[PDB]
RNA sequence: UUGAC
RNA sequence: AUUCCGUUAACGAACGAGACCUCAGCCUGCUAACUAGCUAUGCGGAGGUUCCCUUCGCGGCCAGCUUCUUAGAGGGACUACGGCCUUUUAGGCCGCGGAAGUUUGAGGCAAUAACAGGUCUGUGAUGCCCUUAGAUGUUCUGGGCCGCACGCGCGCUACACUGAUGUAUUCAACGAGCUUAUAGCCUUGGCCGACAGGCCCGGGUAAUCUUUGAAAUUUCAUCGUGAUGGGGAUAGAUCAUUGCAAUUGUUGGUCUUCAACGAGGAAUUCCUAGUAAGCGCGAGUCAUCAGCUCGCGUUGACUACGUCCCUGCCCUUUGUACACACC
RNA sequence: AGGCUGAUAACCUA
């Protein structure tokens, strides 16, 4: 009856991201779920180290571009039907939010 | 379970010992203490010991796991592990006179047994191939 | 340790080579051109020869019997990777060619490449770089 | 009339944005040559921080 | 600038010499005897060996790269 | 007074005297001084003008042997060879080897030098760090090309400078610093 | 003759030389308390320090 | 005390346990024993004629510490610095033929076994043989 | 007068 | 620090500097983790003396917990405190304590006015000019861009014993990864092979799998001052891999060949602490190819705590026949 | 021939 369904976020904006895992969480504590979680990933930092110049001319300067992509997962012990009800609340931009049953 | 885990850290090694009320066991991810490797960093990591003498360590069991890091660099982590974990030991086990005691004989030695070193790797910088050294200049 | 007896030599002739007597066994028989110390170690224990002794404390038998490995490496089992003179160009043959007889066969090789005209015999009849290298700022010594 | 293989090598990437083949910065997929990526970092994503 | 002619094996005056004089020495290594007696320091390797072994000499350290012996008695 | 702590476990500090009354206050070899079981701290002592001086002589010694380029960092070897050659320096002189290095700094220490040139004295401090520097220079140079180890060219250069025989790389240095010196007062 | 002596540094005077490598010192006597002379110094040195003196005769000129 | 493998030399236990494989008689080793280097890396073939032993008393206390390693996991214990010419040295693997013979000879020997996860493991069988032979060790 | 020297 | 205190025919403001933002350093305090662990416990293996002790493996979303790991929120330093020096100042030196007492460290950002500095070969940015079908468009085949008496710049490897070689031993961090087609990415495990490499079963779109993840170093032995087992250029033979294609050697192996070089003239570069140097690793390029670049950690120093001598820079006074500005 | 100089002369080295 009871399953552990977990619940991923991904987000560029920090803020956002943990606005939305305190919805969620919030959201089930409500309705006296139990939940397990926010788990915070390691942050994948993308970087991109290239020349500023558009030639080859001058002292050879570099920009390092970083695109930071934090990730948290929340498990939610309850049935789907649930779970779809809480996550079904409108999410902040750039969240991207992902349900699936865990495979345990 | 009279226990406690202290931690000692040197650039991004960690040494966690566990030390627990026992008959004075020392020992490295299993392995007694006396056969700590390189040979010649031995003495380093006895400091504590010789300092304070075996008899201190007489009444406890200390498990010590040691992760990152080097061979160097983990010694001193395992160094200022022990040091941490017997001073805990003491002040919440024993008296806080004798953590006084021992705490006074450590820090009189070297204070590192004790406090942390914050020094860490310098970041490369674009012109060069270390922190500060700049690649050679040509002019002609 | 030891005391070096009379019949001791610093200087042993092996197949029109000087061989220092005063050499580990397995470093004396590098002098010989075609032999280097992986041949010379794995000759050695097909000989069944002491590799602690020097070379000088090796009696004439003992020393020719090194030069029978050498001279039929197949018959003491050493494989074909092991060997200098790979599937040769006339005969197939797979062999270790050393002192003369490995200056002939590097002198047929490049006559072969010069009388074809072929690119890497040309470059060496002009005393060029041959294996691709570049020539514009290295190996200037003329 | 373009038979000659274009599987791999410069001559079968191009910069998504411009066109042109060199200096493609391929990491992550973006697929753009390091002038436009400077160019269009700030929109993709991409922030300087030191 | 002259080159050292060190022998490889000693011969009977020299292995002598070692017998009697190099017990005497206060510190013994292969460099010092590889110096006094003009043998090379693989010989002298071996030497301290045998040495070793009619208990001459005795131990003070022992490392790959550097061993170091003394007098079995003193004086 | 007397302390527990023992060089290597091996070299008692008790008896060590600094017979100098210039470098007395910047050669840390006494019980009274922080004494180490080891010469190998890693201790922050760049941090501060004057602030090297209590860095044990010891290892003072044992830095300045990681030299050339090639040896550089290899500080557990260098611990190893100054191992050996205090081990080196009690069979041949019969003494305890904290004293004779701390001896040896102090004669191969140069008193006086030129500089623009015209004489001028040196301090307590460079004066340790010269003769540190000397002591270092003139073993790796006997060491180079020779079958002597190095370990035996360090005992023999200490054992010498602090004897203040000239035999000693350090001590014809030391003259011929001061030699010129007094040709430029 | 040149007799070695004995002295203790007073007060900083201040870096001398070409480039900045001197620094003239007041220096005190141990022998004897009351005798006062300025020297030259090479290398870092602060109040309190002992130097030797190879000779004690010279003086050194202020702002040398 | 009563020693276990952990608490002697590695140095010690090889030797002694290469002395062991030898002496049982159950090891067979190749055709190529004589001929080999351990690794393109190498310059030259091993100094010691009963490498092939010591080599699988080491391999055998990796084992035993430690399960799951396969021949490729040992082809990077054994491997190291390879020297280019003129070029930079870089990491290079050790043989696998080595590393593969070795393991297939302690599994007739049942000193380790197919690991259900993939790799190697050590038996039973293969623990009592390692700790006795540490056991009996002297101390030193 | 401002700059540069 | 045009930073401030003050002076004061100026007053009040605007930029730059600072603030700021990112990373690193402290938190046994908060939040809370089966993609991170620890402690305890249960069962099992091995050793020692049935309990007990040591050690290893496995299990428990109902053992407990968050020290270690991760990452959110906060806290923490202000020179606060002491001594002395400075004008009542602004501030400076030394010191306790403290994770930290140089704006704590390192970066990012960064004014006015300029240069006929570089880029039209980054751009479906672009004026004018040239060419436009026997084309300067486009594509295909082949060659060249690498061609070698010589001069120069950035580097790599060395001249060895503080070493090379052969064993034994052993500790990182940043990061990167697939279309699933039999399978195109990172690859564990098994098997075949001396190596190079090949076959098979698989894992991972990833704190889950590769990743159980380096070298220098440590250790024992051999070598023994000999261009030597230092050095590995040049060259022969042969094998395999990438690719439509390897010759002018793509690269990777095996045996053999075994040059200069014994520490470098005039001159000259970089660098003040986890820095220099040494040591390897990832990433970019990439079918294949790293002696390069951008990052990462590991080992870890000497010397200074100054000066304006050299090379330059800033401010003031001063001279000027210079203003294209002392070339 | 190299170095020194923005460059030439002078100067320095081989
Ligand atoms: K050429
Ligand atoms: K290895
Ligand atoms: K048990
Ligand atoms: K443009
Ligand atoms: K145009
Ligand atoms: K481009
Ligand atoms: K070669
Ligand atoms: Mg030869
Ligand atoms: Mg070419
Ligand atoms: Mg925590
Ligand atoms: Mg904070
Ligand atoms: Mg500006
Ligand atoms: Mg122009
Ligand atoms: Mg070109
Ligand atoms: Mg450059
Ligand atoms: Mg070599
Ligand atoms: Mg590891
Ligand atoms: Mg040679
Ligand atoms: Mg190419
Ligand atoms: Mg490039
Ligand atoms: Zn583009």
């Amino acid at each position: 009856m009871i399953h552990k369904i977990r619940i991923t976020l991904s987000s560029k904006n920090v803020k956002n991201l943990e606005k939305v895992c305190a919805d969620l969480v919030r959201g089930a504590k409500d309705k006296r779920l139990r939940v397990k979680g926010p788990v915070r990933m390691p942050t994948k930092v993308l970087n991109i180290t290239t020349r500023k110049s558009p030639c080859g001319e001058g002292t050879n300067t570099w920009d390092r571009f970083e695109l930071r992509v934090h990730k948290r997962v929340i498990d939610l012990f309850s049935s789907p039907d649930v779970v779809k009800q809480i996550t079904s609340i409108t999410i902040e931009p750039g969240v991207e939010v992902e349900v699936t049953i865990a495979e345990s | 379970v009279e226990s406690v885990q202290c931690f000692g850290r040197k650039k991004t090694a960690v040494a966690v010992t566990h030390c627990k009320r026992g008959r004075g066991l020392i020992k490295i991810n299993g392995v007694p203490i006396e056969l700590v490797q390189p040979e010649i960093l031995r003495y380093k990591a006895f400091e504590p010991i010789l300092l304070l003498g075996r008899h201190r360590f007489a009444g406890v069991d200390m498990r010590i796991r040691v992760k990152g890091g080097g061979h160097t660099s983990q010694i001193y982590a395992i160094r200022q592990s022990i040091a941490k974990a017997l001073v805990a030991f003491y002040q919440k086990y024993v008296d806080e006179q004798q953590k006084k005691e021992i705490k006074d004989i450590l820090i009189r030695y070297d204070r590192t047994l004790l406090v942390a070193d914050p020094r860490r790797c310098e970041p490369k910088k674009f012109g060069g191939r270390g922190a500060r050294s700049r690649f050679q200049k040509s002019y002609r | 340790s030891l005391v070096a007896n009379e019949e001791f030599q610093h200087i042993l002739r092996v197949q029109n080579t000087n061989v220092d007597g005063k050499q580990k066994i397995m470093f004396a028989l590098t002098s010989i051109k075609g032999i280097g110390r992986r041949f010379a170690n794995i000759a050695c224990k097909k000989a069944d020869i002491d590799m602690n002794k020097r070379a000088g404390e090796l009696t004439a038998a003992e020393l020719d019997s090194l030069m029978v490995v050498v001279a039929n490496p197949r018959q003491f089992k050493i494989p074909d990777w092991f060997l200098n003179r790979q599937k040769d160009y006339k005969d197939g043959k797979f062999s270790q060619v050393t002192s003369n007889a490995l200056d002939m066969k590097l002198r047929d090789d490049l006559e072969r490449l010069k009388k074809i005209r072929n690119h890497r015999g040309l470059r060496h009849y002009w005393g060029l770089r041959v294996r691709g290298q570049h020539t514009k700022t290295t190996g200037r010594r003329g | 009339w373009n038979a000659h293989p274009k599987n791999y090598g410069p001559g079968s990437r191009t910069c998504r944005v411009c066109g042109n083949p060199h200096a493609i910065i391929r990491k992550y997929g973006l697929m753009c040559c390091r002038q436009c990526f400077r160019s269009n970092a700030k929109e993709i994503g991409f922030i300087k921080y030191r | 600038k002259e080159k050292v002619n060190n022998m490889v094996l000693f011969d009977k005056g020299t292995y002598d010499k070692l017998i009697t004089e190099a017990p005497k020495y206060k510190l013994i290594t292969p460099s010092v005897l590889s110096d006094r007696l003009r043998i090379s320091g693989s010989l002298a390797r071996k030497a301290i060996r045998e040495l070793m072994a009619k208990g001459l000499i005795r131990m003070v350290s022992a490392h790959a790269s550097q061993q170091i012996y003394t007098r079995a008695t003193n004086t | 007074p007397h302390t527990d702590v023992l060089l290597f476990n091996r070299w008692s500090y008790d008896g060590v005297q600094i017979a100098d009354m210039s470098v007395e206050d910047y050669i840390t070899a006494t019980a009274n001084k922080h004494p180490t079981y080891m010469p190998h701290t890693a201790g922050r002592y760049q941090a501060k003008r004057f602030r090297k001086a209590q860095c044990p002589i010891v290892e003072r010694l044992t830095n300045s042997l990681m030299m050339h380029g090639r040896n550089n960092g290899k500080k557990l070897m260098a611990v190893r060879i100054i191992k050996h050659a205090m081990e080196i320096i009690h069979l041949l002189t019969d003494q305890n080897p904290i004293q004779v290095i701390v001896d040896a700094v102090i004669n191969s220490g140069p008193r006086e030098d030129a500089t623009r040139r015209q004489a001028v004295d040196i301090s307590p401090l460079r004066r340790v760090n010269q003769a540190i520097y000397l002591l270092t220079t003139g073993a790796r140079e006997s060491a180079f090309r020779n079958i002597k180890t190095i370990a035996e060219c360090l005992a023999d250069e200490l054992i010498n400078a602090a004897k203040g025989s000239s035999n000693s790389y350090a001590i014809k240095k030391k003259d011929e610093i001061e030699r010129v010196a007094k040709a430029n007062r | 003759e040149s007799v070695t002596k004995h002295a203790i540094v007073i007060k900083i005077m201040g870096r001398t030389g070409s480039r900045g490598q001197v620094t003239q010192v007041r220096v005190k006597f141990l022998d004897d308390q009351n005798r006062f002379i300025m020297r030259n110094v090479k290398g870092p040195v602060r109040e309190g320090d002992i130097l030797t003196l190879l000779e004690s005769e010279r003086e050194a000129r202020r702002l040398r | 005390p009563a020693r276990s493998v952990k608490d002697v030399s590695p140095h010690d236990f090889v030797k002694a346990y290469a002395a062991h494989l030898k002496r049982s008689g159950k090891l067979e080793l190749p055709e190529w024993t004589d001929i080999v280097k351990t690794g393109k890396l190498k310059e030259l073939a091993p100094y010691d004629p009963d490498w092939y032993y010591i080599r699988a008393a080491s391999m055998a206390r990796k084992i035993y510490l430690r399960g799951g390693i396969g021949v490729g996991g040992f082809r990077r214990i054994y491997g190291g610095n390879q020297r280019n010419g003129s070029r930079p040295r870089h990491f290079c693997k050790s043989s696998g033929s080595v590393a593969r013979h070795i393991l297939q000879q302690l599994q007739t020997m049942n000193i380790i076994d197919f690991d259900p996860k993939g790799g190697r493991r050590i038996t039973s069988n293969g623990q009592r043989d390692l700790d006795q032979v540490a056991g009996r060790i002297s101390a030193a």
